[PDB]
């Protein structure tokens, strides 16, 4: 009844490869396409809701997750691994930051903490790496808007725009042509919707697409009034209706 | 101790248990806690045995001297003399005394003098460690103008219960009946009062 | 155990000018966190142009004042209606307080009036009768808040003449009765802000050669 | 025995117009014995100023602790900690020693470098924040400082006026306290210059 | 030095335009035991003064006798004992205050808090407090014990300062007093429902009301309160 | 401190005074004793100031994480359960006395909690040194079927009784209203009945009044280039 | 506090006063001291409010977990879980708890758990500070196999007297009736019970 | 470290020619309150041992469960559990003595005094005492609490030394025990009239008598005793 696996399951092979990390990245390649695009006044992150049965209520499976009121994440790869990472990322944002400084962490630092957790799964005893790549979009007062990719190794990189999963090579190329440093958020949403149609086989509507933004403060989503300096979450999940409205001018 | 005095139609009755304790040891199981300070003025004693004796002996002396000079003292007067002693020596005494007496004018009267040396005129009174357990019982079952046989039963049932629940009370139940007829001493043994 | 002392709060303040003196006190009376009264006077005309307050435990304060008033009455009877000078009052009050050296009056006492040259006088006592003449004193609960302000604004402590590097002190002046009442009113407003036992009202007794005058001002009631 | 009055000392901070001031005395003693005449109680981490009164070993220890924490903050965040954030960090750090506390009265002062807003805060020994618009006081002459500040202070003072006001508050409070004084320092803080002045005061 | 044994709780009082009202419940507690249920703690002296007493009841009964003897003694060689040389509230108060402070100064206090309510010769309302320490004070409202914490806030909403006294009628003042007594019955664990109330008016004299009860009590909302948190049934 | 909670028709209202004390000295004249646990769960705090701030921040943090984990809006009974278990574990040494209130999918709620971990339910509640002054007002004026406007009035009146009659309480009245179906409205300094009167005099000194021994420029910047 | 639980022909009834004290101050005058630990297992709480809550919450948790795994727990089982907590933590707790429940097999049962964490199965039980004043009354007036209306009256009269004499008891009298029919909550206001 | 709350008073016992007798009253006191009136403090273990327990009742109930579990555990993998490998009085005693001393050594005693009475396999009488300190001793008579002061002197008049045991019958021993219980009811303020008695005989086995009462009490002389000294009537 004891955990006797106190040795690494990820090790270097003669060629210098860390096989389990490579194999984790292969699981990420098999995963559904997700992407993120940074605009001047916002960030958009998006993915396909590949439903497993049509009897499934795909509304109940949230691929795009709030981590803090100004930070959001989406993934490609193994969904269960993502779900527990989201739980831990939310928690570490409180324990390692908000409970110390009284404010939510900046994006790069929360990314840094998630990266750490993923690196530990790559070296600690008796575990495999996480089989996901994350795209984390966020805003903070001194850095502005940002977009980060996090891989199974624990490595993270900041992006102007990118994509991960199945059709990422094609989607990255599509984004190289359309991205410029003067994009307004609506233009980034429009590009995100165009890029994502290439990677989707079947139905393409607000019920099969999950899309969220980091944009302006939403005081109507806060839940209370009376504190001037609390202006609301910058994270907003677009509704089915809001997505469909933007698909008619497409 | 469990002590009570109850006024009724023809006068007043005093009742007491007979237990004296020395910690958990029963020093005397047939104690007489009802003591005469005048022909028809009696008191029930609770608290320190030494203190209440010393007080009662002084009161008996004061009232015998009152009698020689001014005639028969009232029950209120007897209570006033107990109070003076208990109040002025409150730092040094542990005495809870009930004073009961019969005049022809005032009929039966009951005064209770608790620890601090305040006086309280009442239709009936209860005191001693065992009295806590019968406040409910006595309040529910007391009426004014009871008969002698009713009052004897009220006290017998009340002290029965005090004795049942209080380890510092026990033995026999003694009573003193005070009417125009005179002074009647009653006793009730455990085999009568326990089975009630 | 019985504790024969209590603390009734309040604060008092004496300031002397050239030809006047003031003795001020708040009118609040408290025990623990309750207000007993919003107007219970604490500063008293004692006769012979002497005002007195004994702040702290109000029962001891009232007993002391009562005894000093009586002292003045008997001074008249025994010395042919002679006026009790402020220096003589002070010494008499020392003997009243030191009489209870081993069961003290729990108060801080201030008296004010005019000395025998017509100059303003403030005398100030500890609970067992040590005393000093001063230009300036606060006593009671908010004494620690008020005294340093008085050191600064009455005796010009730590103030230098501008541009003298730091080698010529601000010179001492007597203050007018109007300037003194301003410092008193500000002293008490400041103390009311920060001390829970100070508030409700301010009563000032002013002593000149013409007698004893009173002024009253509202203070915050929270 | 009472750790908050073994060593002595005071700190006061005030806001003016587009400026803050923070001042302290220089004494360190062991009860009646004055030992040092140079024991400063004000430290800075970038542009955020921290005054600490109370037990001197804890004053030193907390300075070293906040130097440590703000150095790491700066490395990870790539910017200097602001006063509002540092205030929260002081509070967190004091409260984590809730049942074995540092015997101190910290005071934060500084200007938010983004918003330009003057900022002061005070704390009790277990981290309760007192964020005041006017002034903050701490130490063995805190009663005396409260009295001086409450009467002398007025809002929107200019740096060179605020200097006179805070210095007179400190000097006169210190003179009514046996364990405070022996010198004083006053920092006047504007958005991008900080003047530090040692006051001439009575040496008893 | 002693400790109080049988005790009385709050005495509450206020001034109104023409007089003073004072009230106290009829209980003598013995620690947590509500021992004696017919104790009068308002004691009239002449037809112009009521002394309301809280704290130790044995010491109250001593004070009662001091006052009774004071009336007897004031009548001696005094043909104006029922007129210009009758006892005043201020005379009765100063006597009690003198005694209380003497007794505290010998470390043997009378363990009481006392309110002397009345009307002087000239029609002035008198209301002053004294306790076991000899501390004395006056105010438009006065209350002892729990009364200080709960009655005074209510009574001060009616008479908050000296200038409010002529604006306050006997109907308004009595209603405030009667309401305060209900609040004390709700909230003081050593209080009772039964109480006495006395009004000393400059025109109508002394009215002394016995066997009052707290009435019009809100308990009905109790049936809706269930558990301490999560318990629904 | 005086803190109160009052239930009304479609919600609950809580109020507090704004004084904090250190011995007999007023440390802060305008503290915020109304602590947000979640957007629609607020509590009024009395007792040891640091403990009340720490306990509400911790439980608020854990309530936020629970809300995210469950995809549900937080309930008042969860805030209450976490507070009671935490406070009970510390055996009264964490001296927080809280009136806990809010709205959630279950309805509107009003609780009190003591430092030792006991909780109560009520339609009206008060805590702190001024709780007796406040409870006297609540016991005299409360009725069932109160409107929002009547409840704000009653709650602020109850705080005022504390402000005027309790030396532990003073300055201003803060309110928070939590109504079913609506955002919670936090009314910072709803009443301001204790503004300090104009001072008689300005104490602004002549420049040069204070004697200086030394000056210097303090280096606040980073290490410079070139 | 004054609390009692009384078995009768059709089941068991629990009764309690509604007063919570903070010294002499009444913190809550409409307290609910009768708490559900299972559908037909309830307890009366006396002693520390915090301690008895913490215990009752743990017991409720233990019995909900018992239910999931093993079906409906007996009243004896519920009392055993209270006892374990009270006994093992006797140094740190001030809890006097009465446990009452209804099974179809065992009918109504009452267990009392005083300070030390002993258990005592009884036909009826009384506890709390106010119970001292009604030992006499309750012993004299309790019979087995009373009707529901008789038992409601017995409890109403008993707690009436406890409330009358104990300053730490008061407010409303709450009762919980436990039979095969279900669970009935009763309330009785001062204006009914005082004049008895 | 604790303090005992609900308590049981004396347990008394003696040896006679063929066995042992032990008795204890049925009371659980709560200080001076005689709280619980049907408490069994004699606890049989098998058909050869009775453990009599005084002191804290919550700790008694714990010991009761330890003994019940000891019987269960001795039956495990033991085909001779009802014969040669049945629990003996000496085994039960040593177990309890071990526990008592361990508990006192951790400063957390079981607040009890215990007498283990029984008959061994070979017919030997067993009678031994242990308490909260782990102190143990044996004697022809043993008693706890008040029993040590009043019962032992009476029981020792019957069995004063080892050589008196064969001379003492079960009738004589039971009569001495029953008399001792009456004396304790007369004189111990925390005793009761109702008691239980158990005999463990080498021939007739375990006899356990419940609901015994103290009877044939002399109270009659009480009517002649008047006052405390000089009072004649
Ligand atoms: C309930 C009971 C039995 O205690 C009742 O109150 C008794 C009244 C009584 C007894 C005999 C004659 C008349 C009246 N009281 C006693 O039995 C007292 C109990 C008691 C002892 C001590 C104190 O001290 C404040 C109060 C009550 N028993 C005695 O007084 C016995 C004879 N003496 C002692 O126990 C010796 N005491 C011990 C305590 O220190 C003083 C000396
Ligand atoms: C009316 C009052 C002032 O008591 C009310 O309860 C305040 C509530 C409050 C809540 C949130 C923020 C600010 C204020 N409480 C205070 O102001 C407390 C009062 C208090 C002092 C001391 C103790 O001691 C057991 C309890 C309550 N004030 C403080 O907590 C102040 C800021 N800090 C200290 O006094 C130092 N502490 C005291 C407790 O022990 C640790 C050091
Ligand atoms: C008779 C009475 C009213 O006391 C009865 O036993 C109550 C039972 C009850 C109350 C509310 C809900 C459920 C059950 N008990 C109380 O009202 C208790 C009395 C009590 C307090 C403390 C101790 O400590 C050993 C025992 C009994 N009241 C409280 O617990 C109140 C809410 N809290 C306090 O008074 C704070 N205490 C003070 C003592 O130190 C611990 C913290
Ligand atoms: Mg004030
Ligand atoms: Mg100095
Ligand atoms: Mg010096
Ligand atoms: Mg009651």
């Amino acid at each position: 009844m004891t955990d006797r696996y106190s040795f690494s399951l990820t090790t270097f092979s003669p060629s210098g490869k860390l096989g389990q990390i490579d194999y984790a990245l292969t699981a990420v390649k098999q995963g559904v396409t997700s992407l993120g695009i940074k605009a001047t006044n916002g960030v958009v992150i998006a993915t396909e809701k590949k439903s497993s049965s049509p009897l499934a209520m795909s509304e109940t499976l949230s691929k795009v997750s709030l981590l803090t009121p100004d930070i959001g994440a989406v993934y490609s790869g193994m969904g269960p691994d993502y779900r527990v990472l989201v739980d831990k990322s939310r928690k570490v944002a409180h324990t390692s930051y908000k409970r110390i400084y009284g404010e939510y962490p900046p994006t790069k630092l929360l990314v840094s903490e998630v990266a750490k957790i993923m690196q530990e799964a790559t070296q600690s005893g008796g575990v495999r790496p996480f089989g996901v790549s994350l795209l984390i979009a966020g805003h903070d007062e001194f850095n502005g808007f940002s977009l980060y990719q996090v891989d199974p190794s624990g490595s993270y990189f900041p992006w102007k725009a990118t994509a991960i999963g199945k059709g990422s090579v094609a989607a990255k190329t599509f984004l190289e042509k359309r991205w410029n440093d003067e994009l307004e958020l609506e233009d980034a949403i429009h590009i995100a919707l165009l890029t994502l149609k290439e990677s989707v086989e079947g139905e393409f509507n607000g019920d099969t697409i999950e899309l969220a933004i980091i944009g302006d403060e939403n005081p109507d989503l806060l839940g209370y009034t009376g504190i001037p300096t609390d202006k609301g979450p910058r994270f907003r999940k677009l509704t089915s209706q809001e997505i469909n409205d933007r698909l008619e001018a497409l | 101790t469990s002590i009570m005095a109850v006024t009724f139609k023809d006068g007043v009755i005093l009742g007491a248990d007979s237990r004296t304790t020395t910690g958990a040891y029963i020093a005397n199981r047939v104690t007489d806690k009802l003591t005469r300070v005048h022909d028809k003025i009696w008191c029930c004693r609770s608290g320190s045995a030494a203190d209440t004796q010393a007080i009662a002996d002084i009161v008996q002396y004061h009232l015998e001297l009152y009698t020689s000079q001014y005639g028969t003292p009232s029950t209120e007067t007897a209570a006033s003399v107990f109070k003076e002693l208990c109040y002025e020596n409150k730092d040094n005494l542990t005495a809870g005394i009930i004073v009961a007496g019969y005049d022809d004018k005032n009929k039966g009267e009951v005064y209770t003098i608790p620890l601090g040396g305040s006086v309280h005129k009442l239709p009936y009174a209860i005191a001693g460690s065992g009295s806590t357990f019968i406040y409910g019982y006595c309040d529910k079952n007391f009426r004014e103008n009871m008969s002698k046989e009713e009052t004897v039963d009220f006290i017998k049932h009340s002290l029965s219960q005090a004795i049942k629940w209080d380890g510092s009370s026990g033995g026999v139940i003694r009573m003193v009946v005070l009417t125009a007829a005179g002074v009647e001493r009653l006793i009730f043994y455990p085999d009568e009062y326990e089975q009630l | 155990q019985f504790n024969p002392y209590g603390d009734n709060g309040g604060t008092i303040l004496g300031i002397a000018g050239e030809d006047f003196a003031v003795l001020a006190g708040d009118t609040r009376n408290i025990t623990d966190y309750s207000i007993n009264s919003r107007y219970e006077p604490k500063v008293f005309d004692c006769g012979d142009n002497i005002v007195m307050s004994a702040n702290g435990f109000a029962a001891d304060g009232d007993a002391l004042v009562k005894r000093f008033k009586n002292s003045v009455k008997w001074y008249h009877f025994d010395h042919n209606d002679k006026k009790l000078s402020i220096n003589s009052a002070a010494r008499n009050i020392q003997h009243l307080l030191y009489g209870k050296r081993f069961f003290p009056y729990y108060v801080h006492t201030i008296i004010a009036g005019l000395d025998e040259d017509g100059k303003g006088a403030v005398y100030s006592f500890d609970p067992v009768g040590s005393y000093e003449r001063e230009q300036c004193r606060a006593g009671g609960a908010a004494a620690s808040l008020i005294m340093p302000f008085l050191d600064n604004q009455v005796n010009f402590k730590n103030q230098y003449e501008p541009g003298t590097n730091g080698k010529v002190k601000k010179p001492l002046k007597y203050l007018s009765v109007e300037e003194v009442i301003k410092l008193v009113r500000d002293s008490f407003t400041s103390a009311t802000e920060r001390h829970i036992q100070v508030g409700d009202g301010l009563e000032i007794l002013i002593v000149t050669k013409d007698g004893v005058r009173k002024e009253f001002y509202e203070l915050k009631r929270d | 025995s009472d750790p908050s009055s073994i060593n002595g000392g005071i700190v006061v901070a005030m806001t003016g117009k587009d400026c803050v001031a923070i001042a302290c005395d220089l004494r360190l003693g062991s009860q009646s014995l004055g030992v040092s005449n140079k024991f400063e109680k004000i430290f800075h981490y970038g542009h955020v100023f921290l005054g600490i009164t109370g037990l001197a070993t804890d004053v030193t220890t907390l300075n070293e602790m906040f130097r440590y924490k703000t150095n790491l903050y700066k490395l990870k965040e790539e910017r200097a900690i602001e006063p509002e954030t540092f205030t929260q960090l002081v509070s967190s750090s004091l409260y984590e020693r809730r049942f074995g506390p540092y015997f101190v009265g910290p005071v934060v002062a500084g200007i938010n470098s983004k918003s330009g807003k003057p900022f002061i805060a005070g704390f009790d020994l277990i981290g309760c924040i007192d964020e005041a618009k006017d002034f903050i006081v701490s130490g063995t002459a805190s009663d005396q400082l409260f009295g001086m500040c409450e009467s002398l202070y007025e809002p929107n003072l200019e740096p060179e006026d605020l200097f006179e006001t805070i210095s007179q508050a400190l000097l006169n409070a210190a003179d009514r306290d046996a364990l405070s004084g022996w010198g004083a320092v006053v920092y006047i803080i504007k958005k991008d210059e900080v003047v530090k002045r040692y006051l001439k005061m009575r040496q008893d | 030095t002693q400790q109080p044994i049988v005790t009385g709780t709050s005495v509450i009082s206020m001034k109104y335009d023409n007089g003073v009202i004072i009230a106290a419940d009829n209980l003598g507690s013995y620690g947590s035991l509500l021992r004696f249920n017919g104790v009068e703690r308002l004691i009239p002296v002449g037809d112009n003064t009521v002394v309301g007493i809280s704290g130790d009841i044995s010491d109250m009964q001593h004070i009662e006798r001091l006052l009774k003897d004071l009336v007897t003694e004031n009548a001696y060689d005094n043909p104006l004992a029922d007129a210009e040389e009758a006892l005043e509230p201020s005379y009765i108060f100063e006597y009690l205050a003198t005694v209380m402070y003497q007794r505290r100064s010998k470390m043997n206090p009378l363990w009481n808090a006392i309110i002397v309510a009345g009307v002087q010769s000239n029609g002035d309302q008198f209301l002053r407090y004294v306790n076991l320490l000899g501390v004395t004070y006056s105010s438009p409202t006065l209350a002892t014990g729990f009364g200080a914490h709960m009655a005074n806030p209510l009574l001060r909403k009616v008479v908050d300062r000296e200038s409010d006294i002529p604006k306050t009628t006997v109907q308004v003042a009595e209603e405030a007093i009667v309401n305060a007594m209900r609040v004390l019955y709700y909230r003081d664990a050593r209080s009772s429902r039964n109480f006495s109330l006395a009004i000393i008016d400059k025109n109508t004299g002394l009215t002394f009301k016995k066997n009052l009860q707290v009435e019009n009590m809100k308990w009905d909302f109790a049936k809706d309160i269930k558990g301490y948190g999560t318990q629904k049934i | 401190t005086t803190i109160v909670g009052v239930k009304f028709n479609n919600g609950v209202v809580i109020a507090a005074d704004t004084r904090s004390t250190q011995g007999p000295i007023v440390a802060d004249k305008n503290c915020a004793k109304l602590h947000r646990i979640s957007p629609k769960i607020w509590c009024a705090a009395a007792g040891t100031a640091a403990d009340t701030e720490a306990v509400t921040q911790l439980i608020g943090s854990n309530i936020e994480l629970h809300s995210l984990y469950t995809s549900r809006e937080p309930r008042v009974v969860s805030a209450l359960q976490m507070l009671k278990q935490h406070l009970f574990k510390y055996q009264g040494h964490i001296g927080a006395y809280l009136i806990v209130a809010g709205v959630d999918p279950t309805g509107s709620h009003l609780f009190s909690i003591h430092a030792h971990g006991s909780t109560d339910v009520g339609y009206y509640l008060s805590l702190g040194s001024g709780s007796l002054a406040a409870m006297a007002v609540l016991e005299s004026h409360w009725k069932q079927d109160l409107t929002k406007e009547e409840a704000i009035k009653l709650a602020s009146d109850a705080i005022q009784a504390g402000i005027w009659n309790d030396l532990g309480s003073g300055s201003n009245v803060d309110v928070c209203v939590m109504e079913i179906g609506k955002d919670a409205e936090y009314l910072r300094n709803y009443l301001t009945p204790n503004v300090r009167e104009e001072k008689q005099k300005s104490y602004k000194f002549p420049r040069g009044t204070t004697a200086v021994l030394k000056e210097s420029i303090v280096n606040i910047c980073d290490i410079q280039e070139e």
